[PDB]
RNA sequence: GCCGGCUAAGAUCAAGUGUAGUAUCUGUUCUUAUCAGUUUAAUAUCUGAUUCCUCGAGGA
């Protein structure tokens, strides 16, 4: 059925490095691939997990960055208390709102 | 001259709505702001298939049609006209943005049934008739992922126990409505 | 195709959105409370309010592209 | 080469024949006649007078729309009157 | 498979929401799966239920392990002498246990298990020291009562 | 609904081969006709010998096998002029 | 310029009152930019009658809603919601979610749950989880909303008002789950949309109350141009049903004045939904003897008795 | 009259819908739109859109029949669903990269756009100003 | 459909039959190959160029 061959997709083959520059064959099954168990395993050697957003990425700097953008975003948009609060300790008790949630526990120990 | 999909997915603020085609489009971020918008279900998704959106497997022979409860239960006259519009029922319905596709059609208390092929008896009215697994959290102690249940005989008092009811859960305003009819 | 506003295959960004500035502004011509609610809010005249929204209607979302 | 006129309508009524006495000109329904059809000036002029609008026989009644054109502003185009190039 | 629990010994009367409504008691059960033969199209009385927590799993393979469910004992599990309908509450030292009243065991015994689930497949192979060991387990044990399952010992290869 | 059948064909005979050929007529009318039936039931087929173009029509019982004869008619020789063929 | 305002106490001190003004600073409206805001605190003293200022607490955005809860203070800076305690020299920032779309323009709170306005989406519903200090948004909406105001009718539902000229209501499915720690880029869990009613002028109040001694309770309204309305629940089946059929009968028989079709008049935006119009049913009394022959004899009634029955349900709330 | 009986008939246009026959597809499409014209202003939005789901996946069909009834039913939708919700299952498609998405794409747009053009004022989503050019609607962002 | 595959997964070019319309059947072929241009969301398509082995023959 060689017609199938070029029909469904196949002698256009696409590589990827996160993958041991592992070469996938025809777009229905490259796109399948990052879900798959080999690029769970490859990408789990720098330490990124698989998610929708490293989807169709196949180098490993631009993982690296990607990682790096949604990480500031997240860790941005969280509340983190220990940073983000305003604490006025009782050593002036009219005095001294800029204390932070650490050094509050540093007076008052 | 146009955009990588690594390179796309750094400018804008939702990289997983990226898609392969997605830098191919003449203005791909119109495309991805239109993706990302807190509404507006997607595309039908068999746009880039070629089995013109019958798909002939999956084994769709099956019943021809399942009426409902209501329809079972003069041909029949204003009593069991009565009857059709008390035991009319809303059906399972589908919220704004649940499109349809080829595939999406096929993927402390005890039943009587199951007790009564189990070999346990019923509830007593002052006693210990306990189920042979409450012998085991009696022994050994409560079980750590529900602290909050609750067993007659080692929490909860034998006089409770009623019918098939072995166990409750017990978790440590102005709820009515505004305008409804009378 | 006849009809103001419409679209097709090659229609681009700015000529969506300067058809939908224009017709917003119309709208604002049109409804009585919505002027109103602008006027109060920007401490205007309703004709002067009008006669600003006319004079935005010429070039809305700036000239063109290259 | 069914295409409706689609001219600024006017004064005139639309007339049907014995055959589409009961249709609808832009849906072609049975139920619910609910607005009367204008016509331009073009379509009612001399031995045009009087036909009618779906096949251009002689009108012996009203024209209408049906209740779901109606409720579509399907009445708000131009002269319906089926014509011919 | 360390976080589900490998239950076997399931009659006709239980199901797959049954099992997690019966083990909901021990924990937050988030699936149940239920594998199906081909012949029959039904359960082959084993099936898995998987938790949140190993703790969970750990909490219902010590509580509903060797219970009376529909008539069948069901057990709970982390997921030449023939010997057949052998409960799945016994491990190997329980067998090589009850196998020493009647003789004296040369190894340890091993039970089959099924490729899919791993737990008890529902036959086991045993050998003895010598033959009169056999023939007291084909007199006694070949029916005696175990619990909840009557077992069957038979030969596994005998020359005419 | 839907829409709700005769092919022409032009440039294949002259009035003039006619004048001193009275059989020349009938033989190219015959020709015609078995070229007709092989694409089809020809319910008409006539031929005009006055027409200064060559005009001819064929009419079948149905329009599929119209448009299969104009398109193997549109283009071909017959008689050493090239012949043309249309739908009705 | 001010925005905002609220009359509060502060649970850290004693039965003092507090008046909390919420002010820009440097805005520009078109194109829009402000350069800051503040809030001013004061102590409300001599029975109510003077205002001394305390302090001056600087934010990054204009605060447009203030709201007491819970013995604090939520604020909305722009596109922030923040919890905020009284301290000695400023206020306190003590809780903040980030994850609100465009602009808050209201706050409202019933007991356990707070309400958010935003300026293009229509409502988030939040839960402040006061042992673990969380602002968890458990709940949106599916439609797009230019809201001006808001009301809470019960412990579910909302009744909201458009910059358009809408009112609509809104509720929760019973199946809400408050406890929580998208689907359509949103929320996980969507509300409900029961009631949408174009009035066709701007509200920009909306209130339950009672408005005669021994009446009912209504639904307030009030408009830009002036006018005031109410909007009661019907009690049973049969007058909902009489009157619907009132409107029908009505909206055929005695057409608009100036060409419009009466449904899609008040479909102006949204269809309608659940709301009978009374200005139309009430135009009964002011058409022809005949005319009100021909749409009585179709209720099976006189005249007389639908005047009767439209006079009761006006008396039984309003005037 | 058929406010009392559109739950009734939902199962089965959705057994008719998800059939491979096109004329199974065409007449289900044909009942939606009269159903949805008939029932308008009476609180039945909640069937309408759960058919609106199953409706919608036809629109890439080739056959003139199925589309013209598909396209009748989109219409009547659009009167008895609103057009918000229409507006918000064409977004994500106006600007696609096939031209045959954009083509379907743009008549429903067009379609919807010729009729109740005044209300998609309210309904149409926030574009934000690039280097260029301005695009955000700053006098409905005014708060009094 | 059966336990990744058995070439019923697609396109195409000629002819026959037939309808108001959709269509139905036969021969086929399917590049097993490379580069450049057109084009397609990407394929596709189209437009051009490109001595050896075996037993007089065949294949590359
Ligand atoms: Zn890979
Ligand atoms: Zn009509
Ligand atoms: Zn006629
Ligand atoms: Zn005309």
């Amino acid at each position: 059925p060689y017609w199938l061959y070029k029909l469904h997709g196949l002698n256009i083959n696409y590589n990827c490095e996160i993958c041991g520059n592992y070469t996938y064959r025809g777009p229905k099954a490259f796109q399948r691939h990052f879900a798959e168990w080999r690029h769970a395993h490859g990408m789990r050697c720098l330490g990124i997990p698989n998610t929708a957003h490293f989807a169709n990425v196949t180098q490993i700097e631009d993982a690296v960055s990607l990682w790096a953008k949604l990480k500031l975003q997240k860790a941005s948009e969280r509340w983190q208390p220990d940073t983000e609060e305003e604490y006025e300790d009782s050593s002036g008790n009219v005095v001294n709102k800029k204390t932070y949630e650490d050094l509050k526990r540093q007076g008052l120990l | 001259n146009r955009f990588t999909v690594a390179e796309l997915k750094q400018l804008v603020a939702r990289p997983d709505v990226v898609e392969m085609h997605d830098v191919t489009a003449q203005d791909p971020k119109l495309l991805v702001h239109l993706k990302a918008t807190r509404n507006s279900v997607p595309v039908p998704r068999h746009w880039c298939f070629k089995r013109k959106y019958l798909q002939g497997k999956r084994g769709i022979e099956k019943p021809p049609f399942e009426l409902p409860d209501f329809i079972k239960r003069d041909i029949d006259y204003q009593k069991l006209h009565d009857a059709f519009f008390k035991w009319q029922t809303k059906p399972k319905l589908t919220i704004h943005g649940d499109l349809y596709y080829e595939g999406k059609e096929f993927e402390g208390d005890l039943s009587d049934e199951l007790r009564i092929s189990l070999g346990m008896p019923v509830g007593p009215n002052a006693h210990k008739v306990p189920p042979p697994w409450l012998i085991a959290m009696q022994r050994y102690g409560p079980p750590p992922s529900y602290p909050n249940l609750k067993i007659p005989g080692l929490n909860s008092p034998i006089p409770p126990l009623y019918g098939d009811v072995f166990g409750t859960n017990a978790a440590e305003i102005d709820r009515t409505p505004w305008g409804e009819l009378e | 195709s006849k009809y103001i506003g419409t679209g097709h295959a090659d229609t681009t960004k700015w000529e969506w959105l300067v058809n939908q500035h224009r017709d917003s502004y119309c709208s604002y011509m049109g409804h009585f409370d919505l002027l109103n609610y602008f006027a109060i809010a920007e401490n205007e005249s309703k004709a002067r309010v009008r006669f600003n929204l006319m004079e935005k209607m010429l070039q809305p979302c700036g000239p063109p592209a290259d | 080469d069914l295409i409706f006129c689609r001219k600024q309508a006017g004064v005139a009524i639309g007339r049907l024949c014995e055959k589409c006495d009961g249709k609808c000109v832009i849906c072609d329904s049975y139920v619910r006649p609910c607005t009367l059809v204008r016509i331009c000036d073009e379509c009612n002029y001399g031995s045009y007078q009087g036909r009618c609008v779906i096949c251009g026989g002689p009108g012996v009644s009203d024209a209408y729309y049906c209740k779901e054109c109606t409720i579509q502003e399907k009445d708000r185009d131009g002269c319906p009157k089926i014509v011919n190039l | 498979q360390d976080a589900t629990v490998y239950v076997g010994g399931l009659d006709e009367k239980v199901s797959e929401p049954l099992l997690w409504e019966l083990f909901l008691q021990a924990g937050p059960v988030v699936n149940t799966h239920m594998p199906k033969d081909r012949v029959t199209g039904q359960h082959q009385g084993y099936g898995f239920v998987e938790f949140l927590s190993e703790e969970d799993a750990d909490y219902a393979i010590k509580i509903m392990n060797m219970i009376k469910l529909y008539g069948k004992p069901i057990r709970v599990n982390k997921a030449n002498i023939f010997i057949g309908n052998l409960d799945p509450e016994i491990d190997e030292k329980l067998l090589y246990d009850t196998f020493s009243a009647f003789g004296v065991i040369l190894q340890t015994p091993k039970i089959m298990r099924d490729p899919d689930t791993g737990n008890s497949k529902g036959y086991a192979f045993i050998n003895f020291a010598s033959f009169d060991a056999s023939d007291a387990a084909i007199e006694a044990m070949n029916g005696q009562y175990l619990c909840n399952r009557p077992i069957t010992v038979s030969y596994a290869f005998k020359k005419d | 609904r839907r829409a709700g059948r005769v092919v022409i064909i032009k440039n294949m005979f002259h009035p003039m081969d006619f004048e001193d050929d009275p059989l020349v007529l009938n033989e190219i009318r015959e020709d015609l006709r078995v070229e007709c039936s092989k694409f089809g039931q020809i319910r008409k087929l006539l031929l005009f010998d006055r027409h200064p173009d060559g005009v001819a029509s064929v009419s079948f019982r149905d329009p599929e096998e119209a448009d299969y004869c104009i398109q193997t008619l549109d283009g071909r020789w017959f008689g050493g002029r090239q012949i043309t063929a249309q739908a009705w | 310029a001010a925005f905002s305002v609220a009359v509060c106490r502060f649970s850290n001190t004693g039965e003092d009152w507090y008046v909390l003004v919420g002010v820009a600073k440097d805005l520009i409206l078109n194109p829009r930019s402000v350069a800051g805001g503040f809030v001013y605190t004061y102590k409300l003293v001599n029975n109510g009658e003077k205002l001394e200022f305390l302090h001056k607490t600087p934010v990054e955005e204009v605060p447009a809603a203030i709201a007491p809860f819970q013995g604090r203070v939520l604020i909305g800076v722009g596109k922030l919601l923040r919890v905020y305690d009284l301290g000695k020299k400023k206020l306190l920032r003590k809780c903040e979610n980030k994850h609100i779309a465009n602009y808050i323009s209201g706050i409202q709170t019933i007991g356990h749950r707070v309400i958010v306005s935003d300026v293009q989406e229509s409502f988030i519903w939040v839960r402040y989880k006061r042992n673990e200090n969380q602002l968890i948004i458990f709940a949106d909406d599916t439609y797009p909303r230019w809201v001006t105001t808001a009301s809470l009718l019960d412990y579910d539902t909302v009744a909201g008002a458009d910059k358009f000229g809408n009112i609509c209501v809104v509720r929760l499915p019973p199946n809400t789950n408050d406890e929580v720690d998208g689907l359509l880029n949103g929320a996980s869990q969507k509300a409900e949309v029961i009631m949408n009613y174009h009035v066709g002028e701007t509200v920009l109040s909306l209130q339950k109350t009672t408005l005669i001694p021994g009446g009912s309770e209504s639904l307030v309204y009030t408009t830009l141009s002036g006018g005031i309305g109410i909007l009661v629940p019907f009690t049973s089946h049969e007058d909902h049903d009489f009157f619907q059929h009132v409107e029908m009968h009505l909206r055929s028989e005695h057409p608009p004045l100036c060409g419009r079709d009466h449904l899609s008049f008040r479909s102006y935006y949204f269809p309608v939904k659940n709301v009978i119009d009374g200005d139309l049913c009430e135009q009964f009394n002011s058409m022809e003897p005949n005319k009100q022959k021909n749409v009585s004899e179709e209720l099976d009634r006189t005249p007389p008795e639908v005047s009767k029955k439209l006079e009761d349900i006006r008396t039984r709330y309003a005037f | 009259m058929g406010k009392d009986y559109i739950y009734a008939v939902t199962p089965l246009l959705e057994d008719a819908l998800m059939d491979r026959d096109l004329v199974h597809r065409q007449t289900a499409s044909a009942v939606v739109q009269h159903m949805s014209l008939g029932v308008y202003g009476f609180g039945c939005e909640d069937s309408l859109n759960h058919l609106l789901n199953y409706v919608w996946p036809n629109v890439f069909e080739t056959s003139p029949h199925v589309i013209q009834a598909v396209m009748g039913a989109l219409e009547g939708l659009r009167v008895a669903i609103g057009p918000c919700r229409m507006l918000q299952y064409c977004l994500q498609g106006l600007f696609h990269p096939a031209r045959k998405v954009r083509d379907v794409y743009w008549k429903i747009y067009n379609s919807i756009y010729i009729g109740s053009q005044d209300a998609l004022i309210a309904h149409y989503p926030r574009i934000y100003n690039d280097d260029k050019n301005t695009y955000i609607r700053y006098e409905l962002d005014y708060i009094l």
